[PDB]
């Protein structure tokens, strides 16, 4: 292991709320002001990084699959969940989050209430 | 361009990283004089050659041939240089230590890949799903294994092997038929009752009430083409092929049912993880196509488990192939440069650096 990855080196070094989109099989930052809205046709990662009373990190990674995402997209989310809580060196709660069934607690991260929008990227296959 | 490669006892299934689907899908056979030939041939010229499975149960048990398998799947049928692509293989649960290292060793130093990585088949198949979590039912030709695995790696302790799959079941269908009046006992006959298996064959909900119904009821039957051309009637081993998986009884074997296993494999593991293993179960390899399969497995482990448990079941119908998709989808991501072994760290440490790579 030890990835090289630009948006791994990014990944939970402060407070707050990461989301990636999966884009041909990379991991591709989505623009901050576009969080909660998302594309039923896409999978992506989500990172919870809350401050801890000691003084480290405390992670909860998300994968979010929409209705329609190609395989290739929901594989490579679930991989890159893995491979991000290893990077983050264990310490992430894993959760798989699917379209219209996500946790209470992934619906609290979004202000606005999270949402739905038709579409998304082409499969990398 | 990665190769993806996933060695089964009765099928190879090879081709390129990115691909949706193996290009590549050919007995794993080799036949040599009664200097050899290999797949998709060696069935051809069987009355020269003897042939033989390099792997059995999943396990590769005859490297000379094995290593046949592999050059005649780079050359002939991927049509590769092999030194200039990273490659993926795919190994059972439970291969022995020294297997993986002798595959990591042929691969680089008879093949001169330039890149090398092995990753567990069932996990694979729980990653094409797009699951980090569950419990994978991985059953071929040759093995069944029950795989647990939990936040992406598999829970050595608590895996099922269970050495009755494929072949045994096409080999008790081809033995219940003739009990009708039909031939078959020949290595070329099994082949035509294999492809009976395939086609005619389902798992039944409840065993009792099929048989009530199959032995009183000219609708639960099918008439099949031999190649000959006479025709048959598929009955009611339709329903009591596959049935040994559930009852191995019937092919004498005495072992627990694939339900059972199931549930035994979960209870070997930490209590707080059994929910995401029930919701989680997932199946894997040919001999889970059967028509009927997941309704039974369900109901057959909800009967075991607590009341309260959430069951479900996941059957992918490209489920012959995930665990090839699942590496086609590893192999493939930005973030798997530098997972790979590379000749470089092979030369610096020799065939035990799998085990530090290779989890
Ligand atoms: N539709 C079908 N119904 C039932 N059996 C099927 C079907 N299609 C394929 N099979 C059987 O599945 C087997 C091929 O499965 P698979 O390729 O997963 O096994 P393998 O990888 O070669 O073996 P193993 O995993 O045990 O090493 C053969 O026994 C074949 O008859
Ligand atoms: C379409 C196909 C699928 C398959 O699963 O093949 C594998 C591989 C195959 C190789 C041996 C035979 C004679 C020669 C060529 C076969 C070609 C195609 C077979 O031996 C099996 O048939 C055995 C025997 S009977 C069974 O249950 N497994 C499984
Ligand atoms: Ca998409
Ligand atoms: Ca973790
Ligand atoms: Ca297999």
């Amino acid at each position: 292991m030890v990835v090289e990855h630009p948006e791994f080196l990014k990944a939970g070094k402060e407070p707050g709320l990461q989301i990636w989109r999966v884009e041909k099989f990379d991991l591709v930052p989505v623009p901050t002001c576009l969080y909660g809205d998302f594309f039923t046709g896409d999978a992506y990662v989500i990172l919870k990084t809350v401050q801890l009373r000691n003084g480290n990190l405390q992670y909860d990674l998300h994968y979010w699959l929409g209705n329609e995402c190609s395989q290739d997209e929901s594989g490579a989310a679930a991989i890159f969940t893995v491979q991000l809580d290893d990077y983050l060196n264990g310490r992430a709660v894993q959760h798989r989050e699917v379209q219209g069934f996500e946790s209470a607690t992934f619906l609290g991260y979004f202000k606005s209430g999270l949402k739905y929008k038709k579409g998304g990227v082409a499969s990398g296959f | 361009t990665a190769l993806v490669c996933d060695n089964g006892s009765g099928l190879v299934k090879a081709g390129f990283a990115g691909d949706d689907a193996p290009r590549a899908v050919f007995p794993s056979i080799v036949g040599r004089p009664r200097d050899s030939y290999v797949g998709d041939e060696a069935q051809s010229k069987r009355g020269i050659l003897t042939l033989k499975y390099p792997i059995e149960h999943g396990i590769i048990t005859n490297w000379d041939d094995m290593e046949k398998i592999w050059h005649h799947t780079f050359y002939n049928e991927l049509r590769v240089a092999p030194e200039e692509h990273p490659t993926l293989l795919t190994e059972a649960p439970l291969n022995p230590k020294a297997n993986r290292e002798k595959m990591t060793q042929i691969m680089f130093e008879t093949f001169n890949v330039p890149a090398m990585y092995v990753a567990i088949q069932a996990v694979l198949s729980l990653y094409a799903s797009g699951r980090t979590t569950g419990i994978v039912l991985d059953s071929g030709d040759g093995v069944t294994h029950n795989v647990p695995i939990y936040e992406g790696y598999a829970l050595p302790h608590a895996i099922m092997r269970l050495d009755l799959a494929g072949r045994d079941l096409t080999d008790y269908l081809m033995k219940i038929l003739t009990e009708r009046g039909y031939s078959f006992v020949t290595t070329a006959e099994r082949e035509i009752v294999r492809d009976i298996k395939e086609k005619l064959c389902y798992v039944a909900l409840d065993f009792e009430n099929e048989m009530a119904t199959a032995a009183s009821s000219s609708s639960l039957e099918k008439s099949y083409e031999l190649p000959d051309g006479q025709v048959i009637t598929i009955g009611n081993e339709r329903f009591r092929c596959p049935e040994t998986l559930f009852q191995p009884s019937f092919i004498g074997m005495e072992s627990a049912g694939i339900h059972e296993t199931t549930y035994n494999s979960i209870m070997k593991c930490d209590i707080d993880i059994r929910k995401d293993l029930y919701a989680n179960n997932v199946m894997s390899g040919g001999t889970t196509m059967y028509p009927g399969i997941a309704d039974r497995m369900q109901k057959e482990i909800t009967a075991l488990a607590p009341s309260t448990m959430k069951i479900k079941i996941i059957a992918p119908p490209e489920r012959k192939y995930s665990v090839w998709i699942g590496g086609s989808i590893l192999a493939s991501l930005s973030t798997f440069q530098q997972m790979w072994i590379t000749k470089q760290e092979y030369d610096e440490a020799g065939p035990s650096i799998v085990h530090r790579k290779c989890f």
